């Protein structure tokens, strides 16, 4: 048996990432729109607000089939968030803390 | 002190390290062969049949529904219906036959085509209604009524199987489903669609897509990144499962083998076709000098010939390996500045245009470092014995280096060269030969002192001095 791996437009839409139940979060925009360079789609909404847990600012993302993953230009990962259930997707910080990527609204 | 390049060499052979005693990822980590074992947990298999030297397994694509489909509750509890049934279509077909291929390239069954309907010990069939997946298959302890095959979904919400192709999904889930036909497990226990399942449940902190198609997590969960591709032939654990039911494949790919660009497999996923390719592949080679040409590719790259060890390609991270007993010979660079890590036998290593640095290892290796500022890395007088000597085929004086710097003798033992015509008896002479009507040269040295060189260069083009590095 395998994963279904959600397509873009499957995914598309407002979200909100944002670290535990603090209040840390960064609105973002999943669309569905294709970014060649990325091998993936592009990232839109508040996505400087990131560079508070990355490195650099990710402008691009793709599903992945037991995920969402952020990504820097080349395509290559920057986050990976797992996928908990419908509509909730996970990570665990570089401390202890968890940051969660849930639809807006 | 140990140079750069030095360092860069120690760090990528102890690259995606596994199978150590601590956690990983809040999971025990596995060597290959535990992951073998565990991927085959459930024992289930073929058995071959009576006066045959191999296993042999035909296959079919159904043209209409099946006594399983017709009636799914009679041999499956949880399913009533499977929706409407539609068979492979070419493109499906093709694709299920290199999927096929690839499993029977590195191991020992012989395939046999049985048409259109439904004869095949294996057969594959499409469905529309999901039982919480993309797809699934039977592993080989079923009845004979579920026996072999595979099903895949395909409806206006899911149209991945649609068109399988190289490095995509739908091809990935072919040889996915596939492999449970032929007896291999998920590596650990989980099931689509049921429950929430995460990499948290798995058994071992190997158990992603990095090291088996069979895994369910993202091969960015142990360090390895392909941009968005899946690997289309079995992975590192996949080829060492699957080799522990049906032996390993001795017949396969015995001659000079290529892989990458300029490739002469024959096989869409072990091959390049421009800069852009994205290739994720384990290598089986049974024989022969083979090569791993990366010549294609600007991205800086590096590439390490040991078996079990992964590869950062093209751009992408970990996504070339060598399965568990296979000898590859040589490697080629491309244009960007690349680490080129040899094995324990004699490899041919061409680093290509770019400031690339080369470690031959144990074996008398061939050198080359092409254009550009070049590094040859020594960590051991043993992989340049007097006996067996590397040849540094284009040095170029004033641009290349001989990187002595991580020998024990410096780093630890403090031991200062005395460039000299002849040994007298004192560790660290060295003598630099150069004879300029054949253009040969070399580099000897007697570290341990008895008048008698234990280390030793040839060079093609003249070293100085001061290009050694210590
Ligand atoms: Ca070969
Ligand atoms: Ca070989
Ligand atoms: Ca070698
Ligand atoms: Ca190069
Ligand atoms: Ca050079
Ligand atoms: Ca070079
Ligand atoms: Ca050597
Ligand atoms: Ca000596
Ligand atoms: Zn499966």
């Amino acid at each position: 048996s395998s994963l279904i791996l959600l397509s873009a437009s499957d995914l598309a839409g407002q979200w909100t990432l944002q670290q535990d139940e603090a209040p840390a979060i960064c609105h973002l925009e999943l669309r569905d729109s294709e970014v060649a360079e990325a091998s993936g789609y592009d990232l839109g909404g508040d996505t400087a607000c990131l560079t508070r847990w990355l490195p650099s600012e990710p402008r691009a993302w793709r599903p992945t089939p037991a995920g969402i993953a952020l990504l820097e230009r080349g395509g290559l990962t920057l986050m990976l968030l797992g996928r908990q259930g419908e509509g909730d997707y996970r990570v665990q910080k570089g401390d202890g803390g968890q940051l969660v990527l849930r639809r807006a609204t | 002190g140990r140079s750069d390049a030095y360092t860069q060499v120690d760090n990528f052979l102890h690259a995606y390290a596994r199978g150590g005693d601590e956690l990983v990822n809040g999971h025990p980590s596995y060597t290959v062969d535990q992951a073998a074992e565990q991927i085959l947990r459930e024992q289930a298999s073929w058995q071959k049949a009576p006066g045959d030297s191999v296993l042999t397994l035909s296959y079919s694509f159904l043209t209409k529904p099946n006594d399983f489909f017709n009636t799914p509750w009679k041999y499956v509890s949880d399913i009533y219906s499977l929706g409407k049934f539609s068979a492979f279509s070419a493109q499906q077909q093709a694709q299920a036959k290199l999927s096929l291929q690839s499993w029977s390239d590195v191991t020992n069954i012989h395939f046999v085509d049985a048409g259109q309907g439904d004869q095949g010990d294996l057969t594959f069939g499409n469905f529309s209604s999901s039982v919480g997946g993309a797809a699934f298959a039977f592993l080989p302890d079923v009845p004979d009524a579920l026996k072999g095959q595979s099903w895949y979904l395909i409806n206006s919400s899911y149209s991945a199987n649609v068109n399988p192709a190289n490095g995509n999904y739908g091809r990935q889930t072919l040889t996915h489903e596939i492999g449970h036909t032929l007896g291999l497990s998920h590596p650990g226990d989980y099931n689509a669609g049921e429950g929430d399942p995460t990499y948290a449940d798995a058994t071992y902190a190997e158990d992603t897509r990095a090291y088996s198609v069979m895994s369910y997590w993202e091969e960015q969960n142990t360090g390895q990144d392909f941009k968005g591709a899946y690997s289309s032939a079995p992975l590192l654990d996949d080829i060492a499962a699957i080799q522990k039911l049906y032996g390993a494949n001795l017949t396969t790919r015995t001659g000079d083998t290529v892989y990458g660009f300029n490739s002469n497999t024959e096989r869409d996923f072990y091959s390049a076709t421009s800069s852009s390719s994205k290739l994720v592949f384990s290598v089986w080679d049974a024989g022969g000098n083979d090569t791993l040409d990366f010549s294609g590719f600007s991205q800086n790259q590096k590439i390490n010939l040991n078996e079990k060890a992964l590869s950062d390609v093209g751009g992408l991270k970990g996504n070339v390996s060598i399965a568990a007993g296979v000898t590859v010979e040589n490697a080629i660079g491309g244009s960007g500045s690349d680490l080129l890590i040899g094995n324990d036998v004699a490899n041919v290593l061409k680093g290509g245009a770019g400031n690339d640095i080369l470690y031959g290892g144990l074996g008398a290796d061939q050198l080359w470092g092409g254009a550009g500022a070049d590094t040859f890395v020594y960590g051991d007088i043993a992989e340049s014995s007097a006996a067996a000597p590397d040849t540094l085929r284009d040095f170029v004086s004033g641009q290349d280096k001989i990187d002595l710097s991580g020998l024990d003798a410096f780093v630890n033992g403090g031991l200062v060269l005395q460039y000299v015509d002849a040994f007298a008896g004192k560790a660290g002479q060295a003598i630099l030969s150069y004879d300029a009507a054949s253009k040969a040269g070399s580099l000897a040295i007697d570290f341990s002192g008895d008048a008698h060189a234990d280390f030793a260069i040839n060079l093609i083009g003249q070293a100085t001095q001061a290009d050694i590095v210590v």
